[PDB]
């Protein structure tokens, strides 16, 4: 999400007009449909995989990730610092 | 229950093979413990199959270069370091490399020992433009990774190869940790790369059997006076002054000294040995 | 910065690597070097010649050969 | 199609697939360490009397020699009920090559139809042989025969007269295409009673076997010895594991056979040569379970291990220091294949109940009211004067 | 229940007359597959709470009895047909319980 | 069950452009007797914004 | 009699808590020591489980930081003594002990009622001292466990205080051999010697799992019978078997075929549907014949 983040602004003449964008339709996503965000999918990050897909290149969508790997409910990954 | 699974499987290419295995559950501490013990096993303990030595015949007149091959011989020698084998032989056997005349000579112009198998026979190894026959004598070893070299051949102006043997070119191992409360549970994940002569899960395979087989001889069965001095004591001048020039001061320090020693020491003689004991059997 | 200077800092050489005056390994890749260092064959700053199958870029004074082997068949070592 | 033969060398085990079949078993010594013993003995399980069983049927030494990463084929007869089709997937899984394996529609796996005589004493006289004995001399697969380099079978295959009279064809038919034959004794269990019987029935294939694998128990039933040292008694005497000498196994030897691998489970296995003979030492003191107190697995194992070791370096079965190491691997292939089994099939507490090892060592709490351990109220309170 | 019972009584109850269906389980102490074989047929007695007799006999102490009836090795069952036209089925290995219930259902 | 069931321009021409940072997504370029072209080697689907098909 | 032996080279009580046991090891191929010297000592230090108290109830007594009349000892005093005690046993649960006794006199470790599972190891350790007849009931719980942790006791259960382990080089290069030593201290629960053998026990037990069958391999003590009772349920229903349960093996196939099959990791039917001509194609010894052949046998099917 980094290299896409910095791959939107190499066509961005001003930044700050692409944060307004990224903001303005990040609000459009969360009016039109309230209930799909704030959880697993979050609305920045849903207007910014979209528009990486939209120049064609294939991004799992708000970049939603989980880990196949939890030992079922209840378990929280412990960080190791 | 403890279980394990492999997660992740690929072939790059026919002496590129990677894997990723899991290991779960497991109790905190254990999984570091087992990814170490099994990353060395992987890195040393597994058996290779390489060419340790090659000599040439058709005397090349022990030069750099052989009239009508392209690679030097330094060369050739670097491009038989690179051949990827596999096999089980026992001891050490011999291959063989006859190639009439113009074109590549690859692993696939190896003659091989009953046991020796070649992971990809594309690998190059000289090549011929003149119609000259070019004779090679390979020697094929099989050894572990953390070996060592043998009694060198220094007859026959063989050329050795310092091959390494390391059947898997990496190995790594990681810990994801999961809790809720006071019950806990890791997971250990395991990273095998291996050159093709081998599969990661044979690796894995191996290198637990060769940990198991370190662990076993372990339990193998068989069958079925400080402060009483010299100088209190009453003794001569004779036997007093050599116990000094031999460093003696205290009786726990005589009774130390067996008889073997003390007729050792300077101007002792059978005698005092006698006296000696007298005088401590008297106390 | 202090474990790049060690990894960096390269072989001894002159009279810090020999006892007298003299009147290593050849490794066809890096894993192959990577490799044999994991199995304590060599040391982190113990010398090697590596095969190089890239362009020259290595960073060097721009200096001339020390020694140049031109043998009568044609080949010559730089 | 020789140039399809890959590496390892392709083993034929012909026999049958039984699931959990024991020919027989015998009493034992086993290296043991006996303080331990006495110091774990509330929480090691241990049989009362060591009995050891030879090892399994040749679908087992199948399994075992696929899981060291050999190459192994079974030669055998399944019936096509819900049992045999079971037994068949579970050789398929364990990458066991079945292809020789002959589906018979007309057979029950694992059931025969015995004739009881209710005149006098009880005999069986079975009529109808079962799935797996009833493999003809047409069914036997020539292309795997071909391909493998070394034939494995046990006596078992000789109890029926057209089972052995298959087995006969087939090892003959193995020698012509320059196979090597093993020969896993297994002494089924009537055979142990009249000496004389067994040898008339394994002399035919004795002769015709290159490596033979046999017990210290039948190596002494077939050498007519007599047990002399103890059983179970809590020592470990070098008389309880004897090197019997050359001339001792001298009776059973003969012109072709080249290697005799006498087994004392895991804990000593002999080899026997024309030029060298020795033993080598193992361990026994393995994880033994009620459902595992045969020790069959162990035997199996031995057996996968010799196999694979002979096959990996065919010309070395004279090398005596590569004799070792096959013994040594051998063992260590027991080893770990009774470990596997005991963690498999856990502790007694389709109807199977099993606790694992750490339930079978958890204890009562011993919170018992009544139980000098716990705080009764003051009224009986029971002092002890200091 | 399994009784453990000694050849001649196994003689005694064959020759004699039945109208259930008679199990002879042939087992020894020192196997383990004996054991979880032990274990099915209890749960098969628990199924068959009348109607059929299940009964264990030692095979080291009835070697010779064992012999004479073709055991092979263990574990072994025989079922035993109250009919005296039928045959016994001898089954050789740890069979699963639904083998079992077949074998009473449709040849007993 | 899977088992039941204009030429390509030189590689070379792509690959040197390749190694100097030259991207082409989606298309493909093919050689014809009437010369070169440039044509879609898969189905370009039609997003919100204009692709990027080279650089 | 075996080429590669070990034997304790020295045993020592230093006192009834601290034993003391170098073991050898020799001869061991280069590289072999080590792996066993870091995974003993990390066995040693991490994987040995102990026996201690870990919770102890009195009745009269307001909080853990309060004095008893007639007993020289504090209550915390008093836990910490009894957090000291080293125990000896081989089984789990939480066991309890207890400490009934009439004063005056000194309160060692032989006045604990123990279960019948667990031992003490030390008489002599001390507890209390009571200075007059008064009396004092503690309850006590006991359980094994490894690591570390009614009033609760942090209870450390590591027997093992420390280990050492050395390489030397056997001698001359012929395979430049080995010599191992191990030290173990522990502190009297268990002998050095148990020691090694359990470590050796624990790690043995550690690597065991990876030569288990692959998780997800059979149908589901007997891996048979699940696949028995689904062959059973397909019985009714007329469904037949799903091709991932059906091998190559039981199609007729020529053997040529099925090596190159077998060779390419192709073993059950879902496999072989699944796979496309092409690939078969760029597989040797394959022919379009082969291809043609292959496709009519499983047409048959
Ligand atoms: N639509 C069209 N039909 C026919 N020729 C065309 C065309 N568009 C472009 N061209 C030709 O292509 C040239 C542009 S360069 C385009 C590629 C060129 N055909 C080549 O193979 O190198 C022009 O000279 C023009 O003659």
């Amino acid at each position: 999400m980094t290299m896409d983040i910095e791959r939107l602004l190499l066509s961005e003449d001003n930044r700050f007009e692409f944060v307004n964008s990224v903001a303005a339709e990040a609000t459009e996503y969360v009016e039109k449909n309230r209930d799909e965000y704030g959880g697993t999918k979050k609305a920045i990050f849903h207007v910014l995989s979209n528009r990486v897909n939209d120049l064609g290149f294939d991004r799992p969508e708000a970049y939603a990730e989980s880990d196949p790997y939890k030992p079922g409910p209840g378990y929280l990954k412990e960080y190791y610092t | 229950t403890l279980q394990w699974k492999c997660v992740e499987s690929r072939r790059d290419s026919k002496r590129l093979y990677y894997g990723r295995f899991i290991l779960s559950p497991l109790m905190k501490g254990q999984a570091d413990t087992i990814g170490i013990a099994m990353r060395r096993a992987l890195l040393g303990e597994i058996e290779g199959t390489c060419i340790t030595r090659a000599k040439f015949e058709n005397i090349p007149h022990d030069y750099s270069n052989i009239v009508g091959i392209q690679e030097s011989v330094h060369e050739i020698l670097m491009n038989l370091n690179e051949i990827v084998l596999k096999s089980n032989l026992y001891g050490t056997r011999n291959a063989l490399i006859c190639v009439q005349g113009p074109g590549y000579i690859t692993a696939r112009d190896i003659i091989l020992p009953p046991s020796v198998e070649i992971v990809d026979n594309t690998q190059h190894i000289a090549t011929l433009t003149e119609p000259i026959n070019l004779c090679i004598g390979l020697k094929i070893e099989r050894n572990r990774g953390y070996s060592l070299k043998m009694s060198n051949n220094f007859e026959d102006r063989s050329y050795p190869i310092d091959a390494v043997f390391m059947p898997v070119q990496n190995a790594n191992h990681s810990i994801h940790s999961y809790g809720n409360g006071n019950e806990k549970q890791e997971i250990l994940f395991i990273e095998i790369w291996t050159n093709g002569s081998l599969t990661p899960k044979e690796a894995l395979h191996e290198a637990s059997r060769n940990l198991i087989n370190l662990f076993i001889p372990f339990l193998h069965v068989e069958e079925e006076f400080q402060y009483i001095f010299i100088d209190q004591l009453e003794l001569p001048p004779r036997i007093y002054n050599c116990l000094k020039k031999s460093n003696i001061h205290t009786l726990l320090d005589l009774l130390n000294n067996s008889q073997e020693d003390l007729i050792k020491m300077e101007h002792f003689h059978i005698e005092d040995v006698k006296k000696l004991l007298d005088i401590l059997e008297k106390k | 910065l202090i474990g790049l200077y060690v990894l960096t800092s390269g072989t001894r050489r002159g009279i810090c690597a020999n006892r007298y005056n003299p009147c290593e390994p050849f490794f066809c890749n890096s894993y192959d070097a990577i490799g044999a260092y994991r199995q304590k064959r060599i040391n982190l700053d113990s010398p090697l010649w590596l095969r190089w199958q890239l362009d020259q870029r290595v960073i060097a004074s721009k200096e001339v050969p020390i020694e140049v082997h031109y043998e009568s068949f044609g080949n010559y070592h730089e | 199609i020789s140039h399809t033969y890959g590496w390892p060398p392709l083993v034929c085990c012909f026999g049958s697939a039984q699931h959990a079949f024991v020919p027989s078993g015998r009493p034992a010594n086993r290296l043991l360490d006996y303080e331990r013993q006495e110091r774990m003995k509330d929480a090691v399980w241990a049989p009362e009397k060591y009995i050891r069983a030879p090892g399994g049927c040749a679908g087992g030494v199948a399994i075992a020699l696929a899981s060291l990463g050999g190459k192994a084929a079974f030669m055998g007869k399944l019936g096509d009920d819900d049992f045999g089709q079971a037994m068949l997937y579970y050789l398929n899984v364990c990458q066991v090559q079945t292809r020789s394996v002959k589906i018979d529609s007309k057979r029950v796996t694992a059931c025969s139809t015995m004739k009881i005589s209710k005149r006098g004493r009880l005999k069986s006289t079975c009529v109808k042989p079962c799935a797996e004995d009833s493999l003809s001399k047409s069914e036997i697969n020539v292309d795997v025969l071909k391909e493998a380099k070394m034939f494995y079978f046990t006596t078992h295959s000789l109890l029926d007269k057209k089972m052995m009279s298959t087995t006969l064809q087939a090892i003959k038919i193995s020698k012509q295409l320059g196979n090597v034959i093993f020969y896993d004794l297994n002494l089924p269990l009537p055979l142990w009673q009249s000496l004389e019987e067994t040898k008339s029935l394994i002399q035919e294939v004795w002769d015709l076997a290159d490596v033979i694998e046999v017990t210290k128990q039948e190596l002494e039933f077939l050498c007519g010895i007599e047990p002399t040292e103890e059983f179970d008694t809590k020592n470990n005497d070098s008389s309880k594991f004897v090197h019997y000498e050359p001339e001792t196994v001298e009776p059973l030897w003969h012109e072709n056979l080249k290697i005799l691998f006498v087994t004392n489970g895991t804990s000593k296995i002999h080899y026997y040569t024309k030029e060298h003979n020795g033993a080598v030492l193992g361990m026994e003191d393995v994880p033994i379970t009620p459902f595992t107190r045969d020790m069959s697995a162990s035997g199996d194992g031995i057996v996968a291990g010799l196999i694979r070791m002979l096959t990996v370096q065919p010309d070395l079965m004279n090398d005596k220091g590569y004799l070792e190491r096959t013994a040594r691997y051998a063992i260590e292939c027991g080893v770990v294949d009774q470990w596997l089994l005991a963690q498999t099939r856990g502790y007694p507490p389709n109807g199977i109940r099993s606790i694992t090892e750490r339930e079978y060592r958890t204890s009562k709490p011993y919170d018992e009211p009544d139980g000098p351990y716990v705080m009764k109220p003051v009224e009986e309170r029971e002092y002890r004067k200091l | 229940l399994v009784r453990k019972l000694s050849a001649q009584e196994l003689q005694d109850l064959v020759k004699g007359e039945r109208k259930v269906p008679l199990i002879v389980d042939f087992y020894a102490t020192w196997c383990g597959p004996c054991i979880l074989m032990a274990q099915e047929l209890e749960m098969l007695a628990v199924e068959y709470e009348s109607n059929a007799m299940i009964v264990k006999v030692d095979t080291d102490d009835e070697y010779e009895f064992a012999r004479d009836m073709q055991v092979r090795g263990l574990p072994t069952l025989f079922f035993i047909s109250p009919d005296p036209s039928k045959d016994a089925i001898r089954t050789e290995g740890l069979i699963p319980l639904q083998m079992m219930r077949d074998i009473i259902d449709n040849d007993m | 069950f899977p088992l039941f069931q204009l030429e390509s321009a030189d590689p070379d021409f792509y690959k040197i452009g390749y190694v100097r940072r030259v991207r082409a997504y989606g298309v493909e370029f093919k050689e014809g007797p009437d010369g070169f072209g440039i044509y879609a080697s898969k189905d370009i689907e039609p997003r919100r914004r204009a692709r990027v098909i080279m650089e």
